């Protein structure tokens, strides 16, 4: 059993608990029993942003792109209510935890991205008459984005939503009209979508993992510019109890 | 040591005399420019930028962020005759601080 | 046409009562009996189609809801603003003195 | 302008009795509240909770009230958040935890009503500095 | 001589037209690398998020700077004081957004400094001269120790190093004003009398030297040409300058005896340096200036302010805007 | 160092001065137009 | 002499004093960025150097 | 002594850092909090107290998009957040209880936090390393009221005024005692002048 | 062109610093 | 007039360093012993 | 190119209010509105979230007294603040600002 | 970035004109009698 001592400054703080390759079990849901999922984490292994269109109007693809930030990108200790609905289906509501993550990667020739990479407010759903959690089990569902920056976030020149200068005050006299998208901040709110899709379970211990895919925006610096498009791939794990 | 070394001892003595008076010297021209106001304040390009591009920050722009709470914060009491009265909510401040 | 959503907000009753739905919960310390009991199972209940619906919160005792029924006069309600619920804010807004 | 009896006068209770503190007293106050008190509660604001000053209008608004020598006493010796509702010894230095605050176990009742009219003299001479902040340093 | 008895004949030779020396076997290849990288960075390097908060600053010429904006910034808040070199990157983009040229240049630089100074004892030592020089040279270094490093440390974080460009080190003195009060601090007053004495002293001397220059030239030619390099003879009147400045001011309070003022004139700058140095250098661990806020009441108990809270308004403005999105709590405590 | 045999002193007398400077005004007063097109 | 003769009156020169000197300068930095000037600059360099 | 000198400024050098992070042999009970001990202090009370008022301190985003309470290392430890994230390396028995295996537990923040811990983290707070040469107390620009410089600041300070002069006297007097042995301690001979031996430069 | 300007000032300032030590006039005793 | 913004420095420089280049071979033959 | 006319502001109590106007040493300067007695009446906050005198708050309008805008009133709390911003600088003119590609920022007269 | 169009030519010359005068007094020193 691993301490802090043994895991500081290793990397494997921002790793996801694994199941080894014999956990293929199943995990029996009792719908009249409630269930939490006491934690859930999600560690992304790839960030894709998609390429804005030249202008010829076909599909623009999502491409790969370079980490800066380090490992600070996961997301853990969530907990949320699990469900379980009239049809069968189990419905997870996100509740709390350490549910986002900014995020920053870098575009082949040099172009930064960043992102509040999240699942806040996650609500997302099995099939119907799942009555066990196997690993053919998907959840699917959406969470909200906020803007990336807070709303006493300040600009280089002292601009802000709840605080700051509402003016470009070091050009007094300049006509204000071209300068109002970058005067008047802007908060962000906007929706994303993830795909869990459940690869192994310990029938015994209520533990599952898989991967998964979520789609949301990047940052739009306080409505100053048009945010990407992001996906986000990786490893998720969860730990199902009845509460 | 250095690559290069003085050879004439009366040179050496001059630039010593040289150096100092001339930035002094050099000093005392910018204050009069600073008695008009006549300021190196900005830099033109940047404010333009930045004013544009809310991602654009230097050291420049930082420092004038600087000079404002300066400003706002010192002028009350230090230009009194002035009769300031700056609420609280107008002081320029960060988050928290 | 671009707008500052806190300087809009401050136009209408958030600007001059504590709103039940956006406002930071150290607001709720100008009246006698708010804080902190009261102000946080305000602010973890809200938000509130009307005042008198903060009358409705759940565990409350008798001195309480007088408490609360003293004080509608101070309260109001206005739409969720984002920008002031996001990043935890009504609980730290990044103001101390 | 000098530290008058009526600067010096303050309210006892919430009935409308006053008392007027000895300069001697005045002394006493400010020494007692740089040593028990100031590491926190420095010109009159809080730096643990800077929400909760100690202006005189503030702690009239408490519950029970604070804003006489008697409130602020009783909140020496048991402290409660400001409405009241809980008792908050076991994070607040008062007589009732001088065990865990040590410095509060050579405070007197004496010191302790020195103690409450420092905070209620201190801003009938600073004004708005007192809980004010750097704002108005 | 074998291979490793010539090459050291070599390294140390009074004869090399830049002395190598042990020293300079460090040296030169940590210079090289701190420069190399340096110009690099700072025409061509992205921005770099200083404080940890994913607001990059643009320091480089081609990023929109120009020689007086323009800086190497400091590593991020983020990495504190550990050690990111080029490998702890998973790549040149991340080293770059972290600000890891920053801890490469200061580190060679340091180093390369530090054996500057060892150099300069080398040197004289094969020379035959006295050995001090390296000592005068010891102010600046542990001035830029100082900046670089002590104040880190102290802070815990290279973020808080003085950035290596015109504006950022403006940027560092006006937040170590705001922080520490620096100019209300004896050891940063002693600096200030260490270099204006120092400037002082380079003026008169100088001109007291030009001033009894013996006649040697023609008024069409420079009296420069009156000195000859290597010649035996002093070239200028000493009695006669002694004469002069002990006159000016009093007989006792000037100096006859060339290698007392000489002796000064080393003495008063390196020790007001060395002060400054420890002034950086102990304000890293915020013992800070005079704080006399407040100081002067009145009868009654008004604050009668006197010019130090007035100071205090201005250092109140630049504390409270700086680094205006990094802090979330009302105490800067580092 | 034993010095190089091979260096020559160089001349421009003031005719050829006069002429070389003619020669760039004329071009320059000539190709302007076209390098502010 | 000449700055606060450019200035609206004498209380804008220097008052004669070490703390008072030391306003002075936070002054010019949040007033005039006279960090910024390079006629300081060269000020600055003769000094040092 | 010059050999001894560079020693003792070693030593001096040593022993400043000992005094400004050390919380072991340096007891803070005794020397009072570091100052990386003191910002995390900070953080820990402001986590306590908006907690205590209703926020969820693990999903609170913070103006720059970091968490306002919490956010993670480099490497991904959960660590405080705003400027204190320097300080992330900082342990004490006061905080280590809230430590898990991937660094500070939100279930434990939730749930676990003592008084004691409450009181510790504000005592530490509000006694930070930071003062002015008069002792006055706080920051810089802090007014008169609290009598305060940190043990942990007058050792590390005069430590390191100690070291570095101790580091000048090692350079002067090894520097010293070379020329001494070699003969030239007083000056160079006028009639034997190395430099003069010695093909030009150039 | 800002940058090139400046960049440009610089490398002459380097080769500068080349000539100067390199190929100064000697130092000579007389 | 929207001229080459270029056009200014190109024409100085086209002057100037050339024209310089005489300057400093004209006056280093005058100076030249007789 | 024209005068704007006078600016004249005014709370929803229909009282006159007066902008504090720039004194030269400041290159910028906040907007801060008294009453004829130098009573704070209304500004434009920097922090929102203790705002009490914002021109939302306060209902400020502008009504203009000769020049081009003689005649009109403006109570939209966007416009009325962008005249205040410009009534720090004293009387409020019209600039064309192509012709010459002006760029905003205040330049010294023949006289400096 | 908005810079000003004559700060290359200020530069430039502010370069060129001093230095030229320089090398046109070294080059005439160097070609003098030995
Ligand atoms: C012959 C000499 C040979 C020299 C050749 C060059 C070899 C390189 C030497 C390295 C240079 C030092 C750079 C890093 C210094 C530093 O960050 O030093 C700090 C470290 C301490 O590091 C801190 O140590 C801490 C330990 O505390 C931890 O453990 C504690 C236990 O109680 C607590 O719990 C605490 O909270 C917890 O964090 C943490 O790990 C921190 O994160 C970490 O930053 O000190 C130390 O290692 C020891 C002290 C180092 C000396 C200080 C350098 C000063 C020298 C400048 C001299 C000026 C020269 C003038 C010239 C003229
Ligand atoms: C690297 C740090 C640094 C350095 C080296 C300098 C260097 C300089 N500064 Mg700058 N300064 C700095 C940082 C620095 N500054 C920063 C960060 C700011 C913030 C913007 C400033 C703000 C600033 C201001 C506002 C001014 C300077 C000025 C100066 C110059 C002062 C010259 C002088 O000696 O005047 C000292 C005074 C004299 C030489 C006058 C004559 C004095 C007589 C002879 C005294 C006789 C005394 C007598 C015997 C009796 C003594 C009695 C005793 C009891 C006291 C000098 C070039 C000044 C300058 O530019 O002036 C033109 C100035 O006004 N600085
Ligand atoms: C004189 C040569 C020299 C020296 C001293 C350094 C030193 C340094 N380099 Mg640099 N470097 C050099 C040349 C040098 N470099 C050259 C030529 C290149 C181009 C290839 C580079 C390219 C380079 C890069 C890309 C990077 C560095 C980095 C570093 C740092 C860490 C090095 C390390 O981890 O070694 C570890 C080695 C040891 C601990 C040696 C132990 C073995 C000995 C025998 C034991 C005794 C040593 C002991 C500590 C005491 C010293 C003895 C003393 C008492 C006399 C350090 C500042 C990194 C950096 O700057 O990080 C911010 C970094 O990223 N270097
Ligand atoms: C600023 C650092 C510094 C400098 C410039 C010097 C300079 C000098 N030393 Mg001292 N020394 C120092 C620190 C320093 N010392 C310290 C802290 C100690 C205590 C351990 C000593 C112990 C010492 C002894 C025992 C002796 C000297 C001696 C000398 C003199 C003769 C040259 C020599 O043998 O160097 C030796 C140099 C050192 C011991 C340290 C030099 C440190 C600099 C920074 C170079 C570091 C190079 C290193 C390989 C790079 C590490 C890279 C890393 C990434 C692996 C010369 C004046 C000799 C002398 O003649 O005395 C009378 C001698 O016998 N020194
Ligand atoms: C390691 C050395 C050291 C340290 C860390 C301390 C620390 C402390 N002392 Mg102690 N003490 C010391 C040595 C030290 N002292 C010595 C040598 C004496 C005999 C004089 C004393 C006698 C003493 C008394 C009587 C008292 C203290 C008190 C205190 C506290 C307040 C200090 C203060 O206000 O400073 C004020 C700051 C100064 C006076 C400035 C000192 C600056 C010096 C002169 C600069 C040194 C530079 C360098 C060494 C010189 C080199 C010159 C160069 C050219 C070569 C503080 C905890 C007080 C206390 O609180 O007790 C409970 C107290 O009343 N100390
Ligand atoms: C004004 C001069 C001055 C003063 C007043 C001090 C004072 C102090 N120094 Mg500093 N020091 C100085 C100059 C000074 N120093 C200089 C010039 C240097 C070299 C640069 C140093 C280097 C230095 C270091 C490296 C350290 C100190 C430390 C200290 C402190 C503890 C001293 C100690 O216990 O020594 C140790 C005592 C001895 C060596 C004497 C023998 C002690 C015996 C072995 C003790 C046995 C105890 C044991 C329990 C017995 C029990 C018996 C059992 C069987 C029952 C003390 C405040 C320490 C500290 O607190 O730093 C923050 C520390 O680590 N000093
Ligand atoms: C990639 C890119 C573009 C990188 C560049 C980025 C960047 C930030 C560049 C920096 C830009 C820069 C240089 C900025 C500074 C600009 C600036 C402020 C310039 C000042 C200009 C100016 C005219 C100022 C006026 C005042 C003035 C005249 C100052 C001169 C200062 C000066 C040169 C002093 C001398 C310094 C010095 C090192 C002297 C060494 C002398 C020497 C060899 C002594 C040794 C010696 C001593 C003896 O006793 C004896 C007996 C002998 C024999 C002997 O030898
Ligand atoms: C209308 C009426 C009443 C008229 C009456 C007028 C009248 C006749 C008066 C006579 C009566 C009378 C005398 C009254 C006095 C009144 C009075 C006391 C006025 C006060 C004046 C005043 C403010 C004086 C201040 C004192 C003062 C000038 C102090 C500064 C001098 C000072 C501290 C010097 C020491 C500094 C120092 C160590 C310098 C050495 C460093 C240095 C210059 C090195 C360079 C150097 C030095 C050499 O040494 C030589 C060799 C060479 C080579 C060399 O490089
Ligand atoms: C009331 C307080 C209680 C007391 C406490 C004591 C405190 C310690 C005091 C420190 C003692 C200092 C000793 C000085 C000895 C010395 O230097 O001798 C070396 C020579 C000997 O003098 C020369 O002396 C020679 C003879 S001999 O060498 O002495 O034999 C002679 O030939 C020559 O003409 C003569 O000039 O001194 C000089 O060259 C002239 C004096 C220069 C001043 C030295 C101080 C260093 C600069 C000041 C530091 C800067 C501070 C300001 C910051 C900017
Ligand atoms: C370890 C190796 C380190 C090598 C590093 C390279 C060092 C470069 C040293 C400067 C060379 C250029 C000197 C030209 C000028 C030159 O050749 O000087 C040579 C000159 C020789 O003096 P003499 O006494 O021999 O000459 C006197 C007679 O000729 C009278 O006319 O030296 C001085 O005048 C010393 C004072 C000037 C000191 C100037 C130092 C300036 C430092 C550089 C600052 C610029 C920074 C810009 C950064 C972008
Ligand atoms: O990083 Mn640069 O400056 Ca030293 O204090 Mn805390 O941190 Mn931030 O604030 Mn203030
Ligand atoms: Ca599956
Ligand atoms: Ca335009
Ligand atoms: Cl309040
Ligand atoms: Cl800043
Ligand atoms: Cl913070």
């Amino acid at each position: 059993t691993l301490t802090y001592d043994d895991i500081v400054g290793t990397g494997l703080a921002n790793k996801c608990p694994t199941l080894d390759d014999t956990a293929r079990g199943a995990y029996p849901i009792d719908s009249s029993q409630t269930y939490r999922i006491a934690r859930l984490c999600l560690q992304p292994t790839t960030f894709l942003v998609k390429e804005e269109p030249k202008n010829k109007r076909q599909e623009a693809e999502f491409v790969p792109t370079k980490l800066v930030t380090r490992e600070t990108t996961s997301l853990d200790q969530i907990q949320g209510e699990l469900k379980v609905n009239s049809d069968g289906s189990l419905t997870f509501v996100e509740e709390d935890g350490i549910d986002f993550q900014p995020v920053t990667v870098q575009m082949a020739g040099g172009e930064r991205i960043p992102l509040l990479f999240t699942v806040k407010n996650l609500v997302a759903s099995t099939q119907p008459n799942v009555t066990s959690i196997t690993t053919s089990t998907d959840f699917k569902g959406e969470f909200n984005v906020p803007s990336y920056r807070t709303a006493n976030f300040l600009d280089p020149k002292g601009r802000g939503l709840a605080s700051g200068y509402d003016s470009a005050i070091a050009l007094p006299q300049a006509k204000e009209e071209e300068l109002a998208r970058a005067n008047v901040k802007r908060f962000s709110l906007t929706k994303g979508q993830i795909s869990l899709n459940v690869a192994k379970v310990d029938g015994r211990t209520g533990e599952i993992a898989g991967t998964f895919e979520s789609e949301q925006l990047s940052d739009d610096d306080m409505g100053a510019h048009e945010p990407h498009e992001v996906k986000i791939q990786g490893v998720f794990y969860a730990s199902i109890e009845p509460a | 040591i250095f690559g290069i070394a003085f050879s004439n001892k009366r040179w050496l003595h001059f630039f010593m005399l040289f150096v100092p008076v001339t930035g002094l010297w050099m000093s005392a021209i910018g204050v009069v420019g600073l008695a008009l106001n006549l300021r190196s304040y900005d830099f033109i390009s940047q404010e333009i930028r930045a004013a544009e591009d809310p991602e654009f920050e230097t050291f420049y722009t930082k420092n004038l962020l600087l000079n404002e709470g300066i400003r706002a914060w010192m002028a009350p009491q230090d230009q009194p005759h002035e009769n300031f009265v700056f609420p609280e909510e107008v002081l320029p401040r960060g988050n928290a601080l | 046409e671009l707008v500052n959503v806190v300087d809009e907000k401050l136009g209408t009753a958030y600007g001059e009562k504590i709103d039940l739905n956006n406002t930071n919960i150290a607001a709720f310390i100008q009246y006698r009996g708010l804080y902190p009991t009261l102000a946080k199972l305000i602010v973890k209940n809200a938000p509130y189609e009307s005042v008198e619906d903060v009358l409705n919160i759940p565990g409350l005792t008798e001195r309480q809801k007088q408490i609360l029924r003293e004080n509608l006069e101070h309260f109001t309600v206005t739409e969720v603003e984002t920008a002031l619920v996001e990043g935890g804010d009504r609980y730290n807004n990044g103001l101390y003195k | 302008a000098e530290l008058t009896p009526e600067v010096l006068t303050v309210p006892l209770n919430s009935e409308g009795k006053t008392i007027t503190l000895t300069e001697k007293q005045y002394l006493e106050g400010k020494r007692l509240f740089q040593y028990a008190c100031a590491s926190c509660h420095v010109g009159g604001i809080t730096k643990t909770n800077p929400s909760l000053d100690l202006r005189t209008e503030t702690l009239a608004l408490a519950t029970p009230p604070r804003d006489n020598i008697e409130g602020l006493v009783d909140y020496m010796k048991n402290p409660t958040t400001y409405d009241g509702e809980q008792e908050i010894a076991e994070v607040h230095p008062s007589l009732r935890s001088a065990d865990i605050f040590p410095k509060m176990r050579n405070l007197t009742e004496k010191d302790l009503v020195a103690i409450a009219g420092h905070i209620l003299v201190e801003p009938k001479i600073l004004g708005d500095k007192w809980g004010g902040g750097k704002v108005y340093y | 001589a074998n291979l490793w008895e010539r090459f050291c004949n070599w390294v140390t030779s009074t004869d090399n037209r830049l002395y190598v020396g042990w020293f300079g076997v460090i040296m030169i290849p940590t210079l090289l690398a701190a420069t190399i990288c340096f110009v690099i960075a700072f025409i061509a390097a992205p921005p770099v998020d200083i404080d940890g908060i994913r607001e990059p600053v643009s320091g480089s010429l081609l990023y929109g700077n120009n020689i007086i904006t323009g800086a190497v910034v400091p590593s991020s808040n983020a990495i504190g004081l550990h050690f990111y070199p080029i490998w702890e990157a998973a790549s040149l983009d991340e080293w770059l957004y972290n600000g890891g040229p920053y801890q490469l240049i200061i580190f060679h630089f340091l180093l390369g400094a530090s054996c500057y100074m060892g150099r300069q004892w080398e040197l004289s030592y094969r020379l035959g001269m006295r050995p001090w020089i390296c000592v005068a040279y010891s102010a600046p270094l542990a001035s830029a120790f100082a900046v670089f490093l002590i104040y880190p440390i102290g802070q815990g974080s290279f973020s808080d190093g003085m950035p290596l460009g015109i504006s950022g080190t403006f940027n560092f003195m006006i937040v170590f004003q705001a922080e520490h009060n620096i100019l209300m601090h004896p050891f940063h007053q002693l600096g200030v009398a260490g270099v204006f004495g120092g400037a002082l002293f380079c003026a008169m001397h100088g001109s007291l030297v030009t001033s009894s220059l013996i006649r040697e030239t023609t008024e069409t030619e420079s009296a420069n040409y009156g000195y000859k390099f290597g010649q035996e003879e002093e070239t200028y009147n000493i009695v006669a300058a002694h004469g002069y400045f002990g006159r000016l001011i009093f007989q006792y309070a000037s100096f006859n005896n060339s290698r007392s003022l000489h002796f000064f004139l080393a003495a008063w700058p390196v020790v007001g340096v060395w002060f400054a140095a420890l002034g950086i250098s102990t304000m890293a661990f915020n013992l800070n200036g005079f704080n006399f806020n407040h100081s002067v009441i009145d009868a009654k108990g008004n604050v009668i302010n006197t010019w130090a809270d007035i100071i205090n308004r201005a250092n109140l403005g630049m504390e409270v805007m700086h680094e205006r999105n990094a802090h979330n709590f009302p105490l800067d405590l580092a | 160092m034993e010095p190089n045999p091979n260096r020559q002193p160089v001349e421009l007398n003031r005719t050829s001065l006069y002429l070389g400077l003619l020669l760039i005004l004329v071009l320059a007063l000539l190709f302007s137009s076209y390098f502010f097109n | 002499l000449i700055y606060p003769l450019g200035q609206s009156s004498w209380f804008f020169a220097p008052s004669f004093g070490v703390a008072a000197i030391f306003r002075f300068l936070l002054f010019f930095q949040g007033f005039h960025n006279w960090t910024l000037n390079p006629f300081h600059m060269m000020g600055v360099a003769g000094v040092l150097g | 002594l010059s050999y001894s000198l560079g020693a003792l400024s070693m030593m001096g050098f040593i022993a400043t850092c000992f005094v400004w992070f050390n919380n072991t042999v340096y007891p803070s009970e005794f020397y009072g909090p570091t100052g990386p001990e003191a910002s995390q202090a900070q953080a820990m009370t402001f986590l306590i107290r908006d907690q205590k008022l209703g926020a969820n301190v693990g999903s609170a985003q913070g103006p720059t998009g970091l968490g306002k309470y919490l956010m993670r290392s480099p490497t991904g430890e959960i660590i405080f957040g705003g400027e204190t994230m320097r300080f992330w390396d900082f342990r004490g028995p006061w905080l280590e209880p809230l430590r898990g295996p991937n660094g500070l537990d939100l279930n434990k923040i939730k749930n676990d936090i003592q008084p004691w811990q409450e009181r510790r983290a504000a005592e530490y707070m509000t006694h930070a390393p930071l003062g002015s040469l008069n002792s006055v107390g706080g920051v810089a620009t802090e007014i008169n009221s609290v009598n305060f410089v940190s043990p942990r600041s007058w050792l590390a300070t005069s430590h390191f005024v100690l070291a570095f002069f101790f580091l000048v006297g090692h350079l002067w007097h090894a520097g010293r005692a070379r020329a001494a042995a070699a003969g030239f301690e007083k000056g160079i001979d006028r009639e034997s002048e190395p430099v003069l031996s010695m093909p030009s430069l150039d | 062109m800002e940058t090139i300007t400046y960049v440009f000032i610089f490398a002459c300032i380097i080769a500068l610093f080349f000539f100067a030590i390199f190929f100064r006039e000697p130092p000579r005793i007389t | 007039m929207e001229v080459n913004q270029l056009g200014l420095i190109a024409t100085a420089l086209f002057v100037l360093v050339p024209s310089v280049f005489l300057i400093i071979l004209y006056v280093q033959t005058e100076s030249q012993q007789k | 190119q024209a005068w704007k006319g006078h600016a004249v502001f005014r709370n929803k109590e229909g009282e006159e209010l007066f902008v504090r106007r720039m004194p030269a040493f400041f290159e910028s300067f906040p907007v801060i509105l008294t009453d004829k007695n130098g009573v704070v009446k209304a500004d434009i906050p920097f922090r929102r979230a203790e705002s009490k005198y914002s021109f939302e708050q306060q209902g400020v309008t502008v009504s203009f007294y000769g020049g081009e805008l003689n005649g009109q009133t403006f109570t939209d709390p966007p416009t009325v603040k962008s005249y205040a911003r410009k009534a720090i600088f004293g009387e409020i003119f019209e600039f064309d600002t192509e012709t010459l590609n002006s760029d905003g920022i205040f330049r010294t007269s023949p006289r400096g």
